[PDB]
């Protein structure tokens, strides 16, 4: 079947605040390049098309730039159709706004709108829907990690969750963020190891009935209340990747972390001189020490670009 | 006959900047225009203008103008016509080879990097084009310039390049092997191309060559089409004493010759060029 893809493009949370009151924190530039166009790129790489945008807070200019961007254009094979409403306070409102409308019949990634990865979900999405099958309707979700060291600057030390997985089926069993806590509560009912080094990623593969389960039960908003609300309850398992980037921009903290790892090519699709967007002010060459200088810089005399500039 | 001599020198006083090959063809082709004793007076015009010049670039810059008109007189011939299929040959001749330093300038500026330092020889009008290329493309740079004994073109050149904005440094000709691992690439400017691929240029190029392939820096060679002279010397004895010379005992040499084993790339107007490919355009230019 095709893949859709559901893409909230309003962060429900003030996190950007004030820059967030002039720009909306989808469409302010990470490296010349909003980042809104890192993640509608990392779909068209994954092989998505109906990329749904979701536009609540401020989606004059989300929606009058995405029709002036590369994927609004017929050429591209990942359609777009931006459902705006301000009725929606959070990602709950998103994911019930999905079913009265039954806009998924499959399986569908679930990025949150400012993700900047270069993930290639068919081995997680092959594996998901091989356990989807098989158990009949057992699992509803495959969130996508990526394995990381719990000491690193993308790892923000306020998302950094840890879960207990049972490594042969790959299944979260638990899941928490570890936001202020020093010593981390694992229940014992789950028995199966305990796993640190997972960055986030925000990249689910929820199966429909995630919208379904976010209808009937109307008290979530988010997806930690989601995977907290039913670990205690239908069976989130996880895919995690070792050789590709991943990772949202929550804070401005990240912000810097994900824009230093895009300059160093850490993203190798998504450079700044490869121009996946194919505006042509965005243009590069990528020289020396990762130096990028787009067209018509002049540099002055006698000054020195050491590294990592754009 | 005379007159021959005092137009040569008329062409240097109102055009330095064209090259003397040019001049010679100039002067030649006006000559023209005052069946096959005609070509005997323009080789006695030849050994009349290489006689008061001595450049290897004269006496094969006329001498393929010796051939580019005699190539027509195989196609056909005729007393006053073939003077005339001359004369708007030799025209054409004479207009392909104005355009040639722009388009040596256009092929080479794109091999130096940004941020560059080369190390250049006495004087170039080829090598101040493809630098004053360079700089209009943007990039910075850094030029080292040897004086080059005995007539100083090195400070002529950093005089002429000064103007440029380019952080120039003159030198001294004894420190090519001091200054050579300061140096990203070497741009010499050819005063004839033999037959090898190997080059003629001014006394002290060689051994800015030999420096050159001790620490594998690239040697570029920016030499024009009419500069590709038919010799083919062995060391640097085979170069002929016409050419040496321009007139405790001094000796001066003018020229030397460079081996083409160490010449990284030829920038000719026929292209860019390895130094084996210089070989075959010899070829083509003389069937
Ligand atoms: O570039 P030009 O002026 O035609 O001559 C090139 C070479 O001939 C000389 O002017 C004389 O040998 C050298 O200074 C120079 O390297």
């Amino acid at each position: 079947p095709p893949l859709q893809a559901v893409l909230v493009a309003d962060s429900f949370d003030r996190r950007f605040f004030p820059i967030s009151k002039d720009q909306p924190r989808v469409l302010l530039p990470l490296a010349n390049v909003a980042l809104i166009d890192y993640t509608l790129e990392f779909l068209t790489a994954t092989g998505v098309q109906e990329t749904f945008v979701f536009c609540c807070w401020k989606a004059a200019q989300i929606k009058e730039h995405l029709l002036k961007s590369k994927w609004c254009r017929p050429t591209s094979l990942n359609v777009v159709r931006i459902i705006t409403s301000e009725l929606y306070r959070s990602l709950g409102d998103v994911l019930r706004d999905v079913d009265a409308k039954a806009l998924v019949r499959s399986d569908f990634l679930l990025v949150y709108g400012d993700v900047i990865s270069n993930i290639n979900i068919t081995r997680a999405l092959e594996e998901h829907r091989l356990r989807r099958k098989l158990e009949k309707n057992v699992s509803v979700m495959t969130m996508i990690f990526k394995e990381s060291s719990p000491s690193h600057p993308t790892r923000c030390h306020e998302d950094n969750v840890v879960v207990a997985v049972d490594s042969t089926t790959n299944r979260v069993l638990h899941f928490q963020k570890t936001q202020g806590l020093r010593r981390f509560a694992f229940p014992l009912s789950l028995f199966v190891e305990v796993r640190y080094d997972l960055l986030d990623c925000h990249i689910s593969i929820c199966s429909p009935q995630v919208a379904q389960l976010f209808t009937d039960n109307f008290d979530y908003q988010t997806r930690d209340d989601f995977v907290r609300g039913l670990l205690v309850n239908n069976q989130i398992h996880m895919h995690v990747t070792a050789k590709e980037y991943g990772a949202r921009v929550s804070n401005l903290h990240m912000y810097s972390a994900v824009c230093a790892d895009v300059i160093r090519r850490w993203v190798y699709p998504l450079t700044p001189e490869a121009n996946f967007t194919d505006s042509t002010t965005q243009s590069c060459t990528h020289s020396r020490h990762n130096i990028y200088r787009g067209p018509e810089v002049s540099l002055g005399h006698g000054s020195i670009l050491e590294e990592n500039v754009l | 006959d005379k007159e021959l001599i005092e137009y040569f020198k008329s062409q240097m006083k109102e055009d330095p900047d064209m090259a003397s090959a040019v001049a010679a063809i100039r002067t030649l082709l006006e000559f023209l225009k005052r069946i096959q004793g005609l070509r005997a007076n323009l080789t006695s015009a030849i050994e009349t203008l290489c006689g008061v010049d001595s450049s290897v670039a004269v006496s094969s810059g006329g001498e393929l103008f010796l051939r580019f008109i005699s190539l027509a007189s195989l196609e056909y011939s005729d007393y006053s016509k073939c003077k005339k299929i001359m004369i708007e040959r030799g025209e054409l001749f004479l207009r392909r080879i104005s355009l040639s330093r722009n388009k040596i300038a256009d092929l080479c500026h794109t091999f130096i990097k940004d941020g560059a330092t080369i190390l250049t020889h006495a004087y170039s009008r080829v090598v101040l084009r493809v630098l004053e290329a360079a700089v209009a493309a943007k990039k910075r740079f850094s030029v080292y310039v040897t004086e080059s004994q005995p007539d100083l073109s090195g400070k002529k050149m950093a005089k002429a390049l000064c103007h440029l904005n380019v952080p120039v440094t003159v030198v001294l000709d004894a420190a090519v092997g001091y200054i050579m691992e300061k140096a990203d690439l070497v741009i010499v400017g050819a005063e004839g191309v033999v037959e090898n691929g190997g080059i003629i240029n001014k006394i002290g190029t060689n051994q800015m060559a030999v420096c050159a392939k001790a620490q594998n820096k690239p040697f570029y060679v920016v030499a024009e089409s009419f500069k590709f002279v038919r010799l083919f010397p062995l060391n640097q004895q085979d170069v002929p004493d016409k050419f040496k010379y321009k007139a405790l005992k001094e000796e001066h040499p003018w020229v030397d010759y460079t081996a083409p084993s160490l010449i990284t790339l030829l920038f000719t107007d026929l292209g860019v060029l390895t130094p084996s490919a210089v070989s075959d355009e010899l070829i083509k230019l003389y069937l």
